[PDB]
């Protein structure tokens, strides 16, 4: 509710007409907690106390008019909706513009009088309601009939269908009482320490003590109203100053304060009332601490410092010394405190084990920020800790702060040794791959060591397995080697039942055997070592973490580290000058490169080539030799080593420097090492296009003063690149996970058995994506593989073994039926067979999971990633003409064959895929059909390696015949219709159909038309349908021959030019999908069809928006409205289908689901959404994405008339139970449907059933504002409120409590 | 510039609107740019002219401007920075009706008239100016200096 | 432990034993949300 005179009456203690301790008196001689109940003599005061201040509003302060600000003056009113009023008039008496409505006034005479000040709007409430609008609004509708007799029907009834929730009355909204904060909550801010200058909250509501008495003062002394009025425009200036400060301009102009302080300015001073309220922030025992390394300490520890651990974990500490009997009390203890002592310390190595540590960096976005550690003891300042865990936040040791957290109670270290430490979580969330993934040091080490090295001292001395590892480790015999045989005792559990095989001989190398002991029993061993460890490090301490479990593979991944850096020193390599070797021929390519451009710029100056192309040319040709000097680097870097192998004269890969930091994969790329080696990398102009000309010298050598410019010019752009995108991820965590929120796993399962098909995208050539990284962890509904057996069961797990299963095993098999989140029967939360099972220890996680957060967060630091894409020909023969690379078969789906005239196969159809299969099975190529298609081998005809399949002239869109006959043209008018036109250099007179626009005001309904005819007089009817073999040209259409021609089945008539060609856009990281979060519509959007049938054209080209067709056969003639601007893909004369491509353009995502369904356009955001990511080189995974849409997915429109409001808004949440409740026990008939309405990460957001909340987040100028206008009563369960108002979260064990609470 | 304006506690804002009141009557332009209500002490925007003092000498009598002198607001250095240029004009020879310049205690960035002259005591009663009114204090010979 | 100094020293008084289990009540920072809006001009009070 809002405050009007009475109710602001009782939080005012007694009149402040003048702005001008705890248990002791006034004058100061019943100081201390003395005496107490009693009065003192002087004064007449007490001693007993209390604590209130707070909790009680001291000011009164009764103008003799008014103000307020949010009634008054904010983007939705309520001022102007209450009475029927604009803003701009609640502004300036107390749509067109200020000169227009001068003239307007000038215009319309006199009329005019004169309004009134704040009284017009405290008077007007006086005969003003709520529960009595609902009889009276729609009367004067009810006059200029109808409809509106049925708004107040409804409206009744809705205010039927309370009463516990109500409006409140309108008079709330203005204060002839205006309240003032506590006292506690507005202080002096100390300049010197004493002085106490004016501080930041209170000089303006001085001015509402300053407000009162003058109008009091001079209605007792008289004055005129234009002394009197002008105070009441001042009784507005500071009281619209003093709850609100925005959109106008008042008060003091930076002096002390530099904006003004409103009370709008406290809810809302940059982003909401977080910090204050929400984030509570500072905390009891906590630290902010910076970086070392730490080898010896293990990756379950903690290397605390000496002497802040003393300071943060007092309370204990004592808790120690006063009750065992150490110290005497508490307090002897405070002097030994003081003075500092050995025997403290003593005393605090035995809770360091009993009690951990939860430590995080200053940046943290995702669920690998918190991770926790045990604490051990360390006498150096700077915190030691892992180096595995510094990957998985992310931060290359160089100044980032280490801030930590408080493992107090015994309840609250449950949590932190139980859920999320080093010590429990391992394998990622978000993806199926490892975190604990190493970088530099470690990799290194590890190959450093397991090399098909050089010679070596040795040859190859054979040994058994113990003997082994310390005859390389002893003396000559290096520890790198390559080839030595070993019984290495290996184990594989087959046919399920422990450690099952036996030894064997294998071939490895040496640093390899040297590892191949510590071996706990489990993994392939020497296999798996052979090769390298490239990216497979990783991927081996996966088929650790997935073979093996829980118990062994800390043994595993532990010496990855701390013997993979032992190994890194043992090496020791170098960073010299001669480490690395650029090729002897440099004035070769770059004066190749030169001259093949000076070739050009000699076309240039004499003129040979085009001056747009003259640039792309030289660039092409300087560009070409860019990756030449790239490629003889490359080439005369890696394979060069020479070296005599006893049996003389070998070739070997070159293990040097820098090759060792790269192909082992410390960090970054080749791209990275080329620059300081061969040729610098190019920068572009500011604009974004690049000059004529590049670099041609190199990092190492010696180089020239403008070379340096250029690339200043780009790294400028690159370094707030790195800095300015912290800002918008920023956003975008949030963005994301203030979309979710609330969003979680309760309850058991998913009832009904439908979902969503899992299949490749299969992008364009080679398998971009396959099956195998799509299944994993997806639960099956019913799945029927094989010609009609059983293979996959109702209810069972593909985690890891059934996916070998089904991927080795019936790869033939690549559509297979999966469950969503949306995919559910009980709507409030989520069902949790729907999901997936992305986690870490044990797969499937317990009941009562966040979910919704696992997504937002695991999206959120890739937000950093992505790079809002860093500045990113039509040739008639490779691309209009299909290759295959490998050999297969082809298969085709949904198409319609005819033979032609020589002995082939041509397409005519649209909707058309091309699917090569192999001997396995599974689809390799793919590339999607454009128009008029002639085959050289058709379906069943066997397909070789490197074929021409199909070729086309791309300049035209041909129209082919079905049927054979000849050519008759009817409705063909010289003039109106077609106009002779000969060809340049043949001469070649082609009958050229010209547009719609260009033909006569008359001559309109005239359609250019070929029926094909045989011979014998009747016309040919297509074999099939009932219709006749008749087709029609379109505008600019080029028709070579003339009447009466034979043409067979199969010959090209028509030549439709090419429609625009090489629209190169390019879709950007960041700001895209920024835009796709927001879901915006796009910027040139496409026309689709409606409904299903037959497709015309109708309508003339007059005036408006030309072309007006009625298409869709049967019911359902809707006349559609065309732009004009675009060339129709779409021929009319179609059977164009339900989400059919009418026109050249993107796809808008309000014609995509309003017009298809389910699993349509969540695979166009989640294929696009995985596509953005993924072309840089992100993983983003099937579950995770559509969580994002999974939660998008619940507003509706209304369909059907009942206890719902017809046409309305209402979630999902309301619809679907709404629905249920209907069928079999209540009613039918109200069981109304709801059609859908879909949102951005913004406006659906908006919808919080929560009032405590959506006051938060949102513009809280509004919304704390809008909560209590409504008078919307909390009452939820969710995880926004809680947070809040210090209520418990539905959250890990928080849901085991829940369950037994609500 | 800024110029203090005195007033008085209660009817202190009061003073500030009826700045700008009378403001309005006597009338042209500029002069006042920003009438700040801080709170005895008004903060106002000025200018120095001979206009808006009359306005202020034709409704009073509480307070009036501060700073340094009341004709012309407002300066900074008071009398110790007079206390140290005496020092180069340099007497104990103090008699009644002399001007006997204070700067020491709660007494000092003031002047004074010497109303007793002890020789007996060692004091000289020094009439200190507060308040548009006068305060008599005994201050030593060295707690004065002669004008 | 931020929020409520008075929560922070009935806990220090369940923390030094060992007996443990919580009581908040009202978390003190929120009453600033609904005493800011009270001043407004808008009406706060906790009924039911």
């Amino acid at each position: 509710a809002l405050a009007s005179p009475d109710m602001i009456r009782s939080w005012s203690f007694g009149e402040v007409k003048k702005p001008e301790k705890d248990y002791e008196c006034l004058c100061g001689k019943y100081k201390r907690l003395k005496h107490r109940g009693v009065i003192c003599e002087k004064c007449g005061v007490e001693v007993t106390q209390t604590k209130v201040r707070r909790e009680r509003m001291g000011h009164i302060e009764l103008a003799s008019p008014t103000a307020h600000i949010w009634f008054l003056k904010s983007l939705p009113s309520r001022i102007g909706l209450l009475l029927d009023m604009p803003l701009r008039d609640i502004e300036r008496v107390l749509i067109l513009t200020e000169e227009q409505y001068l003239d307007a006034l000038e215009e319309f005479g006199d009329e005019f009088d004169a309004k009134m000040g704040a009284e017009a709007i405290q008077a007007l409430l006086k005969s003003m309601d709520l529960e009595q609008e609902c009889e009276q609004l729609r009367e004067e509708l009810n006059e200029t009939n109808s409809e509106t007799k049925r708004k107040k029907l409804t409206k009744r009834i809705k205010l039927l269908e309370a009463f516990v929730q109500s409006g409140n009355k309108p008079e709330w909204m203005i204060l002839t009482v205006l309240p003032v904060l506590p006292p506690d909550l507005r202080p002096l801010v100390p300049l010197d320490g004493g002085r106490f200058a004016t501080s930041d909250l209170n000089d303006l509501y001085r001015r509402v003590i300053n407000r009162n008495n003058r109008l009091k003062r001079l209605l007792d002394l008289a004055a005129p109203d234009i002394i009197v009025r002008n105070e009441k425009r001042m009784l507005q200036e500071a009281v619209d100053a003093l709850l609100d400060n925005g959109r106008r301009g008042r008060a003091i102009t930076g002096s002390n304060k530099r904006p003004l302080k409103s009370l709008a300015d406290m809810i809302k001073g940059k982003q909401g009332r977080f910090r204050q309220n929400l984030l509570g922030k500072r905390v009891d025992y906590s630290g902010r601490s910076v970086i070392t390394v730490g080898p010896y300490l293990r990756l379950h520890q903690c290397g605390l410092p000496k002497k802040m651990a003393l300071e943060l974990f007092k309370p204990f500490i004592y808790g120690k010394l006063e009750l065992r009997g150490l110290a005497t009390t508490i307090k002897a203890a405070k002097k030994m405190v003081e003075r500092e002592e050995a025997v403290v310390w003593d005393i605090l190595d035995e809770v360091i084990r009993e009690h951990p540590v939860l430590l995080n960096r200053a940046p943290t976005l995702h669920r690998l920020g918190i991770q926790a550690f045990e604490p051990v003891l360390i006498e150096g300042k700077a915190i030691q800790l892992h180096p595995l865990v510094c990957a998985a936040y992310n931060a290359d040791f160089d100044g980032d702060q280490m801030a930590v957290h408080v493992p107090l109670t015994l309840e609250a270290q449950l949590e932190a040794r139980a859920l999320m430490m080093s010590t429990n979580n391992i394998l990622s969330p978000a993806n199926g791959e490892p975190i604990i993934v190493p970088s530099q040091d470690v990799v290194l080490g590890l190959y450093y060591m397991t090399r098909d090295c050089v010679n070596a001292k040795g040859e190859g001395m054979v040994l058994t397995g113990p003997k082994e590892a310390e005859r390389l480790y002893r003396s000559g015999l290096a520890s790198l080697h390559a080839r030595v045989k070993v019984r290495i005792t290996e184990y594989e559990k087959d046919a399920n039942g422990e450690l099952v095989a036996k030894t064997s001989l294998k071939d490895t190398t040496v640093g390899r055997a040297i590892l191949w002991m510590i071996v706990p029993k489990g993994l392939p061993y020497s296999i798996v070592n052979q090769a390298l460890g490239k990216k497979a490090i990783s991927k081996m301490l996966n088929t650790c973490y997935r073979i093996l479990g829980l118990k062994p593979t800390v043994i595993f991944a532990d010496q990855i580290m701390y013997t993979g850096f032992a190994y890194a020193a043992r090496s020791g390599a170098s960073v010299g000058i001669d480490d690395m070797v650029i090729p002897e021929k440099k004035h070769e390519i770059i004066s190749e490169a030169e001259a093949e451009v000076a070739e050009i710029q000699e076309q240039f100056q004499s003129g040979l080539v085009t001056a747009g192309e003259r640039y792309n040319k030289v660039i092409d040709i300087w560009a070409a030799a860019n990756d030449r000097v790239s490629k003889a680097m490359m080439d005369n870097l890696q394979t060069e080593t020479v070296i005599n192998r006893d049996g003389q004269e070998e070739k070997q890969v070159s293990f040097n420097s820098i090759y060792m930091m790269a192909d082992s994969g410390a960090r970054g790329s080749a791209a990275q090492i080329r620059q300081l080696a061969g040729m610098r990398g190019l920068m572009a102009k500011p604009d974004g296009s690049i000059i004529e000309t590049p670099i041609t010298a190199n990092f190492r050598e010696g180089l020239n003063v403008l070379q340096y410019f250029i690339s200043t010019h780009g790294a400028r752009k690159g370094l707030a690149d790195t800095a300015l995108k912290t800002a918008n991820s920023g956003y975008l965590t949030r963005r994301l996970v203030d979309v979710a929120q609330d969003l979680v796993v309760t309850e058991d399962d998913c009832g009904t058995h439908e979902g969503i098909m899992m299949t490749p995208v299969i992008e364009g050539g080679d398998v971009k994506e396959p099956l195998r990284d799509r299944v994993l962890g997806r639960v099956t509904a019913e799945d029927v593989l094989k010609p009609g057996t059983a293979d996959i069961l109702v209810p069972r797990n593909t985690l890891l073994h059934e996916q070998w299963c089904d991927l080795l095993e019936e790869n033939s098999v690549d559509a297979v039926k999966v469950r969503s989140v949306v995919s559910c029967d009980t709507d409030f939360g989520v069902c949790a067979h729907c999901y997936g099972r992305d986690l870490a220890r044990g797969h499937i996680i317990n009941k009562g999971e966040a979910i919704g957060v696992i997504a937002a967060q695991s999206i959120g630091e890739p937000g950093t990633q992505l790079t809002m894409r860093t500045f990113h020909a039509s040739r008639a023969a490779a691309e209009s003409s299909i290759q295959v690379k490998n050999k297969g078969s082809i298969k085709l789906s949904n198409v319609k064959s005819v033979v032609n005239s020589s002995g082939k196969l041509v397409i005519t159809s649209r909707n058309t895929e091309l699917k090569l299969i192999d001997e396995f099975g599974r689809t390799k190529e793919s590339y999607k059909v454009p128009y008029g298609a002639v085959l050289a081998k058709g379906d069943g005809e066997q397909v070789a390696g490197g074929e021409t399949v199909a070729n086309w002239d791309p300049h035209t869109m041909p129209v082919i015949t079905e049927v054979s006959g000849f050519v008759r043209f009817t409705d063909m008018i010289d003039g109106q219709t077609i106009t002779r036109q000969t060809d340049e250099l043949t001469g070649l007179s082609s009958l050229v159909v010209l547009d719609s626009a260009e033909r006569t005001a008359g001559g309109k309904d005239l359609r250019p038309a070929l029926k094909i005819v045989d011979a014998q007089g009747n016309d040919v009817l297509i074999p099939g349908t009932d219709m006749p073999a008749q087709y029609f040209l379109p505008g600019k259409a080029i028709v070579q021959l003339e009447d009466g021609v034979q043409i067979s089945s199969g010959d090209t008539l028509a030549r439709i030019p090419q429609e625009s060609g090489g629209t190169k856009d390019i879709t950007g990281g960041l700001p895209r999908v920024a835009d796709l979060f927001e879901a915006r519509r796009p910027k040139e959007p496409a026309i689709l069809a409606e409904i299903s049938g037959i497709v015309s054209f109708g309508k003339e080209t007059k005036g408006k928006r030309r072309l007006v067709i009625t298409p869709v056969d049967g019911s359902d003639p809707y006349e559609e409205m065309i732009p004009k601007w675009r060339q129709l893909n779409v021929f009319e004369g179609e059977r164009v289908e339900r989400g059919d491509v009418i026109s050249d353009g993107p796809e808008a995502p309000h014609d995509i689901l309003r017009l298809r369904g389910v699993h349509a356009v969540t695979r166009y955001i989640v294929n696009e959404v995985q596509d953005v990511y993924r072309l840089q080189g992100v993983k983003i995974n099937d579950k995770h994405i559509e969580v994002i849409v999974r939660q998008m997915l619940r507003k509706a429109t209304i369909v059907n008339a009942g206890s719902s409001d017809f046409l309305e808004g209402e979630q999902v949440e309301y619809s679907r139970v709404k629905i249920a409740n209907r069928e079999l026990e209540a009613n039918g008939k109200v069981g109304a449907t709801y059609s859908r309405d879909l949102l951005g990460i913004t406006k659906a957001s908006l919808a919080t059933e929560s009032f405590i909340s959506a006051a938060s987040f949102q513009e809280t100028t509004r919304v704390l504002t809008e909560a209590a206008v409504a008078g919307k009563r909390d009452e939820l369960r969710g995880l926004k409120e809680n947070v809040i108002v210090g209520r418990l979260i539905p959250a890990g064990t928080g849901y085991a409590y829940h369950q037994d609470r609500m | 510039r800024w110029y203090v304006v005195q007033a008085f506690s209660g009817f202190e804002g009061r003073v500030a609107t009826s700045l700008r009141e009378h403001i309005k009557l006597h009338n042209m332009e500029d002069l006042f740019g920003e009438v700040m209500v801080p709170t005895g002490y008004v903060l106002v925007q000025m200018v120095m002219n001979d206009a808006s003092w009359h306005l202020v000498r034709s409704v009073p009598r509480v307070m009036g401007f501060i700073g340094g002198t009341s004709d012309r607001p407002a300066p900074i250095s008071d009398k110790e920075v007079d206390a140290i240029m005496n020092r180069l004009q340099q007497k104990t020879l103090f008699e009644p009706g002399e001007m006997v310049r204070v700067n020491d205690g709660p007494f000092a960035d003031f002047n004074g008239v010497v109303e007793e002259v002890d020789y007996e005591k060692s004091r000289l009663k020094v009439s200190v100016s507060i308040f548009g009114r006068a305060t008599p204090v005994e201050l030593d010979f060295s707690q004065v200096e002669k004008a | 432990k931020s929020d409520d100094v008075n929560g922070r020293t009935k806990m220090y008084k369940n923390i030094v034993d060992g007996n443990h289990q919580m009581e908040p009540g009202m978390p003190e920072s929120f009453n600033v949300l609904l005493k800011e809006i009270r001043s407004l001009g808008i009406n706060i009070e906790l009924e039911d």
